[PDB]
């Protein structure tokens, strides 16, 4: 079924691979080759976790695990019950995702418009790919890779903070933390502004964006305007998990003892590190 | 390479712009402040003017002076010496009443009175800025959805601070005003209470939190990827859909099999963010009033 | 418990608010189409939301959504397949006909207002007190399409005044009339401005404004539309660089 206007824009083309081939439709999903890809990626990914949770012996979505070579394996390949399905199923995931990102550039050349959206998500790709491919790879061992389960995942993620201390100390996650507050915090703010002005007070006209502009010059004195905060969004999202990704590849590789350690370069240096008083001294 | 609408590849500029009247006092705008080339290249390059009424100036100095509060015991902490205060800074802490103080005001100074003081003017601060997000709307008639939205960050900095200390009877559950003392504070926080990964509304306010990401990235891609189009004139584009508002919906019918409107997507957009910290709230409200030890609770609970 | 209460009434809340929001992003492009523009059988489990209305400003009267929706403008296509989901092929010239990633929506034929009710874009020489204040100034600079010949040269830039930003290039043709190039599709370099999406021979094609110091959203569609199909329909005339 279609939009109502949406069929002046399903024409032919702007396809990468195959021509007319998969130049298609089912329902609402365009297809092309990067949709076959994915779906093969997806369905064989699918497939093998449902096979794992055979060898596990649950169904439960809440227990189903799949969890990586054990570190005696090094970087080299494990059996299928013990390790070998993670293997494999990374490489579906990781083809399912960049074909998905290729489609939606597909979706970009069909529609005229620009690929910021297929380039945001390869950042997204890029924070999977370093805690699955980059991290352990520079680590020596597919162990240190995070298993596929709801919560298991979790207690990866606690077990790998607490190996560094508190982790909040990394100062990469840090910066991290900030653009991920930040970026909720626009967010917020975006929404609220847009919905203000093309909602006013009840019987009002529409306000317009130089509305919005005075709303903020008012409230804090600056106004980034409606390209500005677009690109905003953009950056702090962005650069949240560009320093995500920062954060983890640095650690057990460059760093990898207790990061609240790692701030006493500063209180050593030499001008103050031997005044007596405050905390350090 | 194309451009990519990034940054901007001429700058152009007028007249300061003054802004619109409506029904605000313009006795309390200041003027325009400097433009900036620098911020010109990625938004506005105007800066100013602000407004600032008697609201206004209440919140700015009650701000300042809860940053003196903190300032003045770091300082003291410091032991007066400007070298030790730079090289300690990440390390000094503000720390509440201990628990023998229960809720009162009794405590000396040093030892609880200056964080009573200094949440004092954090309280005072924080309010009359809320009051300033409804009221300047109000003047320009626009909606009430930035108060509305502000007031779920507030909800969350109100349990950390001032509901739950009162709910467990001291002033000693509230957090320290510190950069390391704080972190070290939210650390503590999750290992007495059985790990906050067992508390199902920290699990939401994370699915949020990562989904404001997930959602302002495709978003802010959505509007610059169109904006070849005028997409990011959401306004009009609301008023009178252009092939900019078409595009983008179908850009994820396309890919997701489903898509928004132009004033839609700042509906998705308003609730992502905001029930970060609604449901961040409850998860700490929840916390040691009502539940002592979310992994406990997990296993009782589903 | 009351834990147990909160998380599951949250649940209940959000289940209830996630088809608010689907609701609300329906109020255009709906009800669903079949391929010949009549109503689809299966329109999902949500329903239309109630209308509402916004009152424009200006004297410009109100949008009430959902309502009944129509193209208002020929669809120059046709189906290549006997079934539901294939492509659509242009049964002219697909820029001109404006289809495709050439497509243009049938915007009001007005000019966008600011907030005192005067032209958002005006051409920067009738824009009292504008001036270039950084970056290379294209007034003056040749263009360049992707066949790599000259299309004409720039003559000004039309700037949004209430945002103080360019938003498109003014181009003037051998012939001496002018177009208006979106400004997100040029690439100003130290010597000329470089347009990828369009061949030298396709400017002249560009959608022409009726009067010459203001644009109407109609023709702002038409222009931006007829820009960005060049990027599929010029690619043969497309020189490697
Ligand atoms: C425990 C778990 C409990 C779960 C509940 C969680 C809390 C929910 C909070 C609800 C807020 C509702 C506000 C509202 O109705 O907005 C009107 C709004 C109209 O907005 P508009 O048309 O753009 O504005 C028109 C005009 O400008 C005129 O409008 P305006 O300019 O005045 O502003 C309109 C709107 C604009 O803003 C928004 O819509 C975004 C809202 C952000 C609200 C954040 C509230 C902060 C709460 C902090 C305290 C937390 C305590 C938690 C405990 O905001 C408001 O309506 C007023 C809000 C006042 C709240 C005061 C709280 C005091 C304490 O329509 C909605 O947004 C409706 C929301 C949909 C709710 C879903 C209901 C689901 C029901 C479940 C049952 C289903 C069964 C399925 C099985
Ligand atoms: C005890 C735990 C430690 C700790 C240990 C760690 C560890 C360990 C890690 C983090 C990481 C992060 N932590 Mg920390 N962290 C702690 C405390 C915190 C606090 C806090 C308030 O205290 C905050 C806000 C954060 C914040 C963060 C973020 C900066 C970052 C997570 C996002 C990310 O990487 O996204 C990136 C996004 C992705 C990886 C998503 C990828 C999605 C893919 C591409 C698509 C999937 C498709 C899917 C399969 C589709 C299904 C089908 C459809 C749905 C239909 N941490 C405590 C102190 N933190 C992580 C990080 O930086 O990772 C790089 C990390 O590894
Ligand atoms: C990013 C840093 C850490 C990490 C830290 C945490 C922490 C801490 C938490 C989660 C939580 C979640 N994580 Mg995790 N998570 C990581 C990597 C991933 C990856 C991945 C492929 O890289 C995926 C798919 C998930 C998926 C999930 C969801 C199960 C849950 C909600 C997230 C969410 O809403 O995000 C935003 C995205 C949206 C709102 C879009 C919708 C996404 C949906 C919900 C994803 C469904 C995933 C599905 C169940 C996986 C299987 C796919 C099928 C086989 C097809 N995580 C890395 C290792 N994650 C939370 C939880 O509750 O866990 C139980 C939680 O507290
Ligand atoms: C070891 C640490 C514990 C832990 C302990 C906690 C604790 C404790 C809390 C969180 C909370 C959160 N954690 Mg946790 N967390 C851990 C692991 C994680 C991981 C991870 C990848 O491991 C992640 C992603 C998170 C993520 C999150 C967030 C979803 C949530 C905070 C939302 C937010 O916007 O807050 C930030 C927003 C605010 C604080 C609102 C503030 C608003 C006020 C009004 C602003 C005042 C400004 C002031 C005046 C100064 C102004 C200066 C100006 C420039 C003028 N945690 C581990 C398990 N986490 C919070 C929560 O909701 O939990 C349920 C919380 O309390
Ligand atoms: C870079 C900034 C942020 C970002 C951006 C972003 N994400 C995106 C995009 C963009 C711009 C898209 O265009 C794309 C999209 O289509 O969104 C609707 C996407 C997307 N982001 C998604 C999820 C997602 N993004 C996240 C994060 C972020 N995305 C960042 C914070 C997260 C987390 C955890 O924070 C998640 C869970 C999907 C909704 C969507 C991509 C859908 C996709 O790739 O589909 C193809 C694949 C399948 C249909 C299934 C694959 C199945 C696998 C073969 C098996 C499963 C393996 C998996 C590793 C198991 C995980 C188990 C967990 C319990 C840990
Ligand atoms: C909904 C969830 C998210 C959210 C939302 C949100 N926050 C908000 C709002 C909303 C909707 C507002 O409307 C409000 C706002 O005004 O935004 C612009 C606000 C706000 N969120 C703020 C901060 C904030 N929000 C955060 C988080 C979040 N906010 C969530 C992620 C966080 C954290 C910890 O993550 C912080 C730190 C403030 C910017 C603003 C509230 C302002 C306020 O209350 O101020 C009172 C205090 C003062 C007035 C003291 C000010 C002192 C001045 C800095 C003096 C300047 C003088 C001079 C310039 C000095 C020279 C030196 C300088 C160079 C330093
Ligand atoms: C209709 O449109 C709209 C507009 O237009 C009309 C608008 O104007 C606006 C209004 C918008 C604005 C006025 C702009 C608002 C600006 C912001 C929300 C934030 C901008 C912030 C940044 C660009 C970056 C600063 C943020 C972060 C997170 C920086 C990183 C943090 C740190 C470096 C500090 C923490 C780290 C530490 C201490 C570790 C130290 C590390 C080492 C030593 C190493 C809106 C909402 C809108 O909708
Ligand atoms: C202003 O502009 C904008 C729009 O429009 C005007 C938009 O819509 C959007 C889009 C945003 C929304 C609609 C808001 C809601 C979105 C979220 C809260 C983000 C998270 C989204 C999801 C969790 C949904 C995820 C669903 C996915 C990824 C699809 C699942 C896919 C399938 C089941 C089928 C896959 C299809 C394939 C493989 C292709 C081939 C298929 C065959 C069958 C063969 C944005 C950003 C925007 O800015
Ligand atoms: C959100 C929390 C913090 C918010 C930031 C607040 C920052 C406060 C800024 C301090 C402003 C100081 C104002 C002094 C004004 C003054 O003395 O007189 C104004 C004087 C003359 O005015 P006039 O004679 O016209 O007076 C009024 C007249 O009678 C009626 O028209 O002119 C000036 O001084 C102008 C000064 C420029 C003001 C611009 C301030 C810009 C602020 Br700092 C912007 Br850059 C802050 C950006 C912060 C964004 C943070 C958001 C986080 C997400
Ligand atoms: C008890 C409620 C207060 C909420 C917690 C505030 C802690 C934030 C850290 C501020 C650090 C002090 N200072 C001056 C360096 O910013
Ligand atoms: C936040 C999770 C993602 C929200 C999913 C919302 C479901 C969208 C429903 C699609 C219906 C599409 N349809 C049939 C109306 O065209
Ligand atoms: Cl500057």
């Amino acid at each position: 079924a279609l939009l109502s206007f949406e069929r002046k824009y399903r024409v032919p083309g702007g396809t990468l691979v195959g021509g007319n081939l998969f130049d298609f439709w089912v329902g609402p999903f365009y297809v092309g080759f990067f949709g076959v890809a994915t779906f093969f990626f997806a369905a064989l990914g699918i497939i093998l976790i449902a096979w794992s949770a055979v060898l596990q012996g649950t169904w439960n979505p809440q227990l189903i695990s799949v969890y990586p070579p054990a570190l005696e394996y090094g970087l080299g390949g494990a059996p299928l019950a013990k390790g070998g399905l993670w293997q494999i199923i990374t490489i579906c995931a990781t083809g399912a995702f960049v074909s998905w990102a290729l489609r939606e550039v597909e979706i970009c050349r069909k529609l005229g418009i620009g690929y910021h959206i297929p380039f945001a998500f390869a950042f997204a790709i890029l924070a999977y790919l370093t805690l699955v491919l980059f991290r352990p790879v520079m680590m020596g061992a597919w162990g240190y890779a995070f298993p596929y389960g709801i919560w298991t995942h979790l207690d990866w993620v606690s077990n790998t903070g607490y190996t560094y201390g508190n982790f909040h100390y990394n100062p990469a996650h840090m910066i991290a933390i900030s653009f991920f507050f930040t970026n909720a915090l626009a967010l917020a703010l975006h929404g609220a502004l847009v919905l203000s002005a093309a909602n006013p007070e009840k019987g009002k006209e529409m306000r317009t964006p130089d509305h919005e502009d005075t709303f903020f010059r008012d409230l804090v004195g600056y106004s980034i305007g409606t390209l500005g905060i677009h690109r905003l969004g953009l950056l702090l999202s962005l650069s949240a998990v560009f320093f995500s990704a920062l954060c983890m590849i640095i650690t057990g590789t460059i760093w990898f003892d207790q990061w609240v350690d790692w701030w006493q370069w500063w209180v050593k240096l030499p001008w103050w590190a031997n005044i007596p008083g405050g905390i350090n001294g | 390479a194309e451009y990519q609408n990034i940054f901007s590849q001429v700058q152009v500029r007028g007249p300061a712009d003054l802004g619109m009247t409506e029904d605000v006092n313009l006795a309390n705008r200041s003027g325009v402040g400097p433009f900036s080339t620098l911020l010109g290249w990625f938004g506005n390059a105007q800066l100013g003017p602000i407004y600032l009424g008697s609201l206004g100036v209440l919140s700015l100095f009650s701000g300042l002076m809860w940053f003196f509060t903190i300032g003045i015991w770091f300082w003291y902490q410091a032991g007066w010496n400007p070298a030790v205060f730079l090289r300690d800074l990440f390390f000094f802490s503000l720390e509440p009443p201990a628990p023998e103080y229960g809720l009162s005001f009794a405590a000396p100074l040093k030892e609880g009175g200056l964080w009573l003081i200094a949440s004092f003017f954090m309280f005072v601060a924080v309010w009359s800025w809320w009051g300033r997000t409804y009221l300047r709307a109000q003047a320009l008639g626009m909606g009430k959805h930035t108060a509305w939205a502000f007031l779920s960050a507030i909800w969350l900095w109100m349990v950390l601070g001032f509901i739950r200390p009162i709910l467990m009877g001291s002033w000693s559950e509230a957090v320290p005003y510190g950069i390391f003392s704080h972190l070290d504070w939210t650390n503590n926080f999750s290992l007495v209470h059985g790990n906050l990964f067992y508390n199902p509304f920290h699990g939401l306010s994370i699915a949020f939190l990562y989904g404001s990401a997930l959602l302002f990235a495709m978003h802010g891609a959505t509007i610059l990827a169109v904006s070849r189009f005028g997409g990011e004139r959401e306004l009009e584009q609301i008023a009178d859909r252009g092939t900019a508002a078409e595009r983008a919906a179908l850009f994820w019918r396309w890919t997701m099999g489903f898509n928004a409107t132009m004033e839609g997507i700042h509906r998705w957009a308003i609730w992502m963010a905001v029930l970060v910290t609604l449901t961040g709230g409850i998860g700490i409200l929840l916390s040691g009033t009502v539940v002592d030890n979310w992994y406990v609770w997990g296993q009782n609970h589903g | 418990d009351l834990a147990s209460l909160a998380i599951y009434s949250f649940w209940i809340f959000l289940a209830g608010l996630i088809y608010y929001l689907q609701t609300e992003n329906m109020r255009e492009g709906y009800p669903l189409e079949n391929e010949d523009g009549t109503p689809a059988a299966n329109q999902g489990p949500f329903p239309l939301p109630k209308p509402k209305t916004f009152i424009l400003p200006h004297g410009r009267g109100t949008l009430t959504v959902p309502g009944p929706e129509s193209e208002d403008r020929p669809i120059a296509l046709a189906r290549t397949a006997v079934s539901e989901g294939f492509p659509h092929a242009p049964t002219g010239d697909p820029m001109k006909d404006g289809v495709g990633p050439a497509s243009w929506v049938a915007r009001r034929d007005l000019p966008e207002l600011d907030g005192h009710g005067h032209n958002k874009i005006k051409p920067m020489k009738a824009a009292a007190g504008f001036h270039v204040s950084a970056g290379k100034n294209p007034i003056g600079l040749p263009v360049r399409g992707c066949d790599l010949e000259i299309a004409g040269k720039v003559v000004d830039i039309w700037v949004d005044i209430p945002e103080q930003m360019a938003r498109f290039l003014e181009v003037e043709l051998k012939d001496g009339s002018t177009r208006l190039l979106p400004m997100q599709m040029v690439k100003v370099q130290s010597n000329r401005v470089h347009v990828n999406a369009l061949s030298s021979d396709l400017f002249a094609g560009i959608p022409t404004i009726k009067s010459p110091t203001e644009v109407t959203l109609l023709e702002e569609d038409k222009i931006c539309g007829y820009v960005a199909g060049g990027l599929m329909y010029a690619a043969p005339k497309r020189k490697s660089v």
